[PDB]
């Protein structure tokens, strides 16, 4: 559920939350999007 | 670098291209974005995709130093110097839930500093509205309403943009109260009035000629603090046409433009004008070798992804440029140089030589 070293790695449908450049979008960011990534 | 040099002339045959289709149009284009967004499209495609890219181009991506050398170009470009007179964008979008090759993503991200967005196209009208509302906020609302109502569908899966905004501010601003309407000379014969700035200044103004051995007169423009020029070239006889310059005037040529060895003062009558072109690049690309790229099952993006058939559904540029007299918000005899006809214009990263903005101006 965090986006620590995963900012790069794009959409996984696998994770329970996003961290690709779109996922505000699709409201799916993990919380800590925005510090990490 | 070879490399700026290279994407210059690659992104200066593709402007050629544009400019051949486009009649007695006026044109904005940028050699250098689309040169940057084509260099990492190299990286996700394979067999003879890339080969026709890379040939076309003259340089892998892949090769040492030629995505540092791209790299530092970017950064540059981002620099302090750049007043918000720049604003670029490339980006990649492909279909969202598509499976993508292990590792691609880092990869792309070690070389370009970016990645290739994933927006779920299924959802028409808001794939367009995604798309649309990124390259608004990262060309400072400048570039809005890229993509109009059907310009993608549900099955579009693979999305190439390049937008750009330019608004330079000169190391001499044209004064205001020295702005008024002249007549200019249309390539139809025909003439019609329009603002044109003017101003006393030591410009360099070097006179050349082409292989036919017609007189052309390149005229230098600085902006602040020497980063950027625009060069303004012209035949000097109003009967050579516009094309008899565009065609030879490549990357080499407008690298090699320099200094007067005494610069002299004159007085500059320039049309003020601002631009927006939109280039579908598919014609242009193709009729440089890239034709793999936009084939349904042709296309190899193996790269990208080898889960399912991926080909180039649209590839666009939206260039806006602005040229006034400051290029801000504010309010300000010896040989004339007077612009009364169709011109080319050159805007070079003066550091490297990257043609970062070229179009002709046959209407102010």
């Amino acid at each position: 559920e965090s986006c620590k070293g995963r900012c790069t790695e794009g959409f996984n449908v696998d994770k329970k939350c996003q961290c690709d450049e779109l996922c505000s979008y699709y409201q799916s960011c993990c919380t800590d999007y925005t510090a990490e990534c | 670098s070879y490399v700026a040099h290279l994407a210059s002339d690659f992104g200066v045959r593709v402007f050629q291209q544009v400019a051949q289709a486009s009649k007695d149009r006026n044109v904005v284009f940028s050699p250098y974005g689309v040169a940057s967004v084509l260099a990492m499209l190299q990286l996700t495609t394979g067999g003879e995709t890339q080969q026709q890219i890379q040939a076309a181009m003259g340089f892998k991506i892949d090769d040492k130093g030629m995505a540092p050398a791209l790299r530092h170009l970017y950064k540059e470009l981002m620099g302090p110097w750049n007043k918000d007179e720049i604003s670029t964008t490339d980006a990649i979008f492909v279909q969202r839930d598509l499976k993508l090759v292990q590792g691609f993503m880092p990869h792309f991200f070690r070389l370009f500093r970016s990645t290739v967005k994933q927006v779920d196209f299924s959802e028409v009208e808001r794939a367009r509205f995604i798309i649309n509302d990124w390259v608004k906020t990262h060309t400072k609302g400048m570039i809005s309403h890229l993509l109009g109502t059907g310009a993608v569908d549900q099955l579009t899966r693979l999305v190439l943009v390049n937008a750009l905004y330019f608004n330079g501010q000169w190391k001499t601003p044209f004064p205001d109260s020295s702005t008024h309407r002249r007549l200019f000379h249309k390539s139809d014969g025909s003439t019609v009035s329009v603002p044109m700035m003017a101003q006393t200044n030591k410009f360099n103004y070097t006179e050349f000629t082409t292989p036919d051995g017609h007189y052309y007169d390149i005229l230098e423009l600085p902006y602040h603090g020497d980063t950027l020029s625009m060069f303004i070239a012209a035949p000097y006889e109003k009967e050579v046409p516009l094309s008899a310059l565009t065609n030879i005037l490549s990357a080499q040529l407008i690298s090699h433009w320099k200094g007067n060895m005494t610069r002299l003062p004159r007085l500059l009558v320039l049309p003020k004008f601002s631009l927006e072109t939109e280039v579908d690049l598919r014609k242009p690309l193709e009729n440089l070798g890239m034709t793999d790229m936009f084939r349904q099952f042709q296309a190899d993006f193996t790269s990208l992804s080898d889960q399912e058939p991926l080909h180039v559904a649209l590839a666009l540029q939206k260039v806006k440029i602005e040229v006034n007299e400051s290029g801000t918000v504010a309010s300000s005899a010896p040989e004339e140089i007077i612009i009364d006809r169709p011109f080319l214009f050159v805007v070079r990263h003066n550091p490297t030589g990257t043609v970062l903005f070229m179009g002709q101006v046959m209407e102010p």
